[PDB]
DNA sequence: CACAGTGATGCAAATCAAGTGTGAAGCCAGACAAAAACCCG
DNA sequence: CACAGTGATACAGCCCTTAACAAAAACCCG
């Protein structure tokens, strides 16, 4: 009874995706150095540049840079400090932002 | 070192390994190398502690822009002591760096404040009110309600504003609307009943001290400022022939409620 | 080293860079005390700040500046050293605690300093002035009278 | 407890004008003293 | 120089070219919101009249015909 | 300028101690003063 | 020649919307050049 | 029984990694 990849749990994902984990571990360790996190991005950026797109692929570098959708701790820093916040205002702030976007953005 | 090559190279290195990912996107998926690299990828995330950036990535996925409301802007705004200034500064600073808007301009917030305040929502007494206007979109009203300020008459040297009493009253119970609900959901009671609540409210006036003054053009004002204020305290319905409470300050001596 | 781009040189120089300060303290008065323990703080304070002012090297024969505060009387560049809460005229305590910054001062005043930046050890070199005090400070602290004196002028 | 908001408000959320402080401090301290305001701030409890 | 040589082959046996797959192993031997208003229901109406009556232009003089043709009428 | 800063962060910045307010102001001061976070706040251009 | 604010107001500039047909920058199958950075010769 | 803060510290909670089993939810056949 299958029924989709995405309708299932982080731990069912990687029960069912157990094979192919082992398999590109055992595969870009020997050779590739071992680092798995930067073949995984490479990998999907080819596989994304495969479908020509632009829009996902600047996301993603943003996002695994550091760069966009998500403040670095010194901006954040500089914000609170140049403004007057007090740390338990800052603190509401982020509660309350994180709460109803559901992204942190600080 | 790995994974840092450009174009036309990094594939050149990788390209077994895609190899063997599509084969088996083709086996058991039979084409759906998306949703498999992508998951991988999001275990991959997973596995080092980053559930931020993995969180992100689903979220941005779907593709919909994570903006805030302008009530929402206004709240923080309001209730975190931010001057709009320093507010401008941040949201600058924000949509600068983050290429992208994530709160609200001022005009925006400027706007929505218009629904809080009084003189917005329509209402009429049933018994008209004796020397009192019918007219109900009146906002701040002058505080010498028309006293002379001429040279002949008694000297004025004080200034004030002041809203009007009826219709800050109608904008407190708009404001507790919610609160009001739910207390009748909480107390047996149908949420579409009309009956004749009775709303008790308490009354404070006091005068300050130390009041700096400011130079410029003007009146010649003194240094001590007195400010009056009301709290609604209790609503209660009449149902059968009891006093149902449907609503109750919890913290009445708090800042919050003043 | 925007300074030192703008003014075509070169980034990887090393030489002994030249800096110099202003230096300022002044007293404050109706600084409440709270409660709780503690010693017998009295209702005033005295602060103690620093500031750079330029920064020149030598290149070739003549100088130029590199950097320099383009709002020098701004609160955003007025850096704190030292904060107590003190009175400005009880001098036995205002000494024991200005005389360890004294003696760092002045060992400082005769030696260089190798510092790392973007990878290049460079040289630094200090010149202290000290112009933000009232003339009450001045003459407390410069051994002289009070200002209601015969002798009214500091210089 | 109010006087303490009014003095802060007055030094720091207004307009530093005699003709001009009266109706933002007034303004804002009405704003500050909404409950569907304070209803967003503690959505996190939620 | 590398496609000079390339390109007079293909001239040469293409004279006698959508296959590169099987052409691979050939040059082996060689080298070696915003709700509208009455204006753009307007345009999304009378545009096509333009656009199917003199299909010969681009739909820029589609679109200076039909704002020649609102600033002459009312609304 | 440094005076009228102190005054508003012993008052709403720092921890309402004798143990420890002099250096939470101290610090809050020294943070505000830097100009590796003002560069941040001059993205402008 | 203090200065970073403090709020509102008023005007100038960017944009969006719907309309649609073409035009253009990629990727991709191998491949055997063209450097090109390691080894030392 | 005023009450909303106020910044550093500590600890609980909740996520994440080797484990093979083992219990809950469903079609092919009888
Ligand atoms: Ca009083
Ligand atoms: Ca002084």
């Amino acid at each position: 009874p299958r029924q989709h990849l995405l309708s299932l749990t982080r731990r069912a994902q990687k029960h069912r995706l157990r094979e192919l984990k082992i398999q590109v571990k055992e595969f870009a360790d020997k050779e590739e150095g071992g680092d798995v996190k930067a073949v995984c991005l490479t990998l999907f950026l080819l596989a994304l540049r495969a479908r020509n797109e632009h829009r996902q692929a600047d996301e993603l570098e943003a996002i695994m840079q550091g760069r966009g959708s998500g403040l670095q701790p010194a901006v954040c820093l500089a914000i609170r400090v140049n403004t007057f916040l007090s740390c338990s205002q800052y603190h509401k702030m982020y509660r309350t932002v994180k709460a109803i976007t559901g992204r942190q953005i600080f | 070192h790995l994974l840092s090559l450009t174009r036309r190279a990094q594939k050149h290195r990788l390209r077994e390994l895609k190899i063997q990912v599509k084969e088996f996107a083709d086996k058991e998926e039979g084409g759906d190398v998306k949703a498999v690299c992508l998951t991988l990828f999001l275990l991959a995330l997973r596995a080092r502690n980053e559930h931020r950036q993995a969180d992100e990535l689903e979220a941005i996925m779907q593709g919909r822009g994570s903006g805030l409301q302008p009530a929402v802007c206004l709240a923080i705004r309001v209730n975190t002591f931010l001057s709009c200034s320093q507010y401008h500064k941040m949201y600058r600073t924000v949509k600068a760096i983050t290429g992208r808007q994530i709160f609200q301009p001022l005009h925006a917030l400027r706007n929505a404040e218009k629904v809080l305040l009084p003189g917005y929502h329509p209402f009429e007494w049933q018994p008209p009110l004796k020397n009192v206007s019918s007219r109900t979109d009146v906002g701040i009203i002058d505080g010498l309600s028309g006293l002379a300020s001429s040279v002949d008459e008694y000297p004025v040297d004080t200034i004030a504003k002041r809203f009007r009493y009826d219709s800050a009253l109608v904008s407190a119970l708009m404001d507790m609307e919610e609160d009001i609900l739910e207390g009748m959901r909480s107390q047996d009671l149908d949420d579409y009943l009309n009956g004749p609540f009775t709303v008790v409210v308490k009354e404070s006036c006091d005068g300050m001290g130390d009041v700096s003054e400011k130079h410029g053009s003007g009146p010649a004002v003194p240094e001590k400022a007195v400010r009056f204020s009301f709290t609604v305290m209790r609503i209660t319905i009449e149902h059968g022939s009891q006093n149902v409470k449907v609503f109750e300050e919890p913290k009445p001596n708090s800042e919050l409620c003043c | 080293l925007e300074g030192m781009r703008s003014q075509d040189l070169d980034d990887y120089l090393n030489g002994p860079f030249t800096v110099v300060v202003k230096e300022s303290c002044d007293g404050m008065g109706d600084v409440s005390e709270k409660h709780g323990s503690g010693p017998a703080v009295p209702e005033k304070a005295v602060r103690f700040s620093f500031t750079v002012m330029r920064i020149t090297i030598e290149h070739g024969s003549q100088n130029v500046k590199v950097f320099e505060e383009p709002k020098p009387n701004s609160e955003l560049c007025c850096k704190p050293l030292c904060l107590m809460l003190a009175d400005e005229s009880d001098h036995e305590t205002l000494t024991a605690i200005l005389s360890p910054l004294i003696a760092e001062r002045e060992a400082m005043k005769s030696s260089e300093l190798t510092l790392e930046m973007g990878g290049i050890p460079r040289t630094f070199k200090f010149i202290f002035r000290g112009t933000g005090y009232d003339e009450k400070l001045v003459r407390e602290v410069e051994g002289l009278e009070a200002s209601g004196s015969v002798y009214i002028c500091t210089l | 407890s109010g006087n303490k908001l009014f003095r802060r408000f007055r030094k720091m959320n207004a307009r530093q004008s005699k003709c001009y402080e009266m109706e933002d401090v007034l303004k804002h301290h009405w704003l500050y003293t909404s409950k569907y305001l304070q209803k967003f701030m503690n959505a996190h409890n939620a | 120089s590398y496609a000079f040589f390339v390109q007079t082959c293909r001239e040469e046996h293409k004279k006698k070219s959508v296959n590169f797959s099987e052409f691979s192993k050939k040059c082996s031997e060689r080298w070696k919101k915003r709700p509208p208003s009455a204006f753009f229901l307007f345009c999304s109406e009378y545009r096509p009249k333009i656009k199917g009556e003199h299909p010969g232009l681009s739909i820029g003089d589609v679109a200076k015909k039909l704002g020649e043709m609102w600033n002459n009428t009312a609304a």
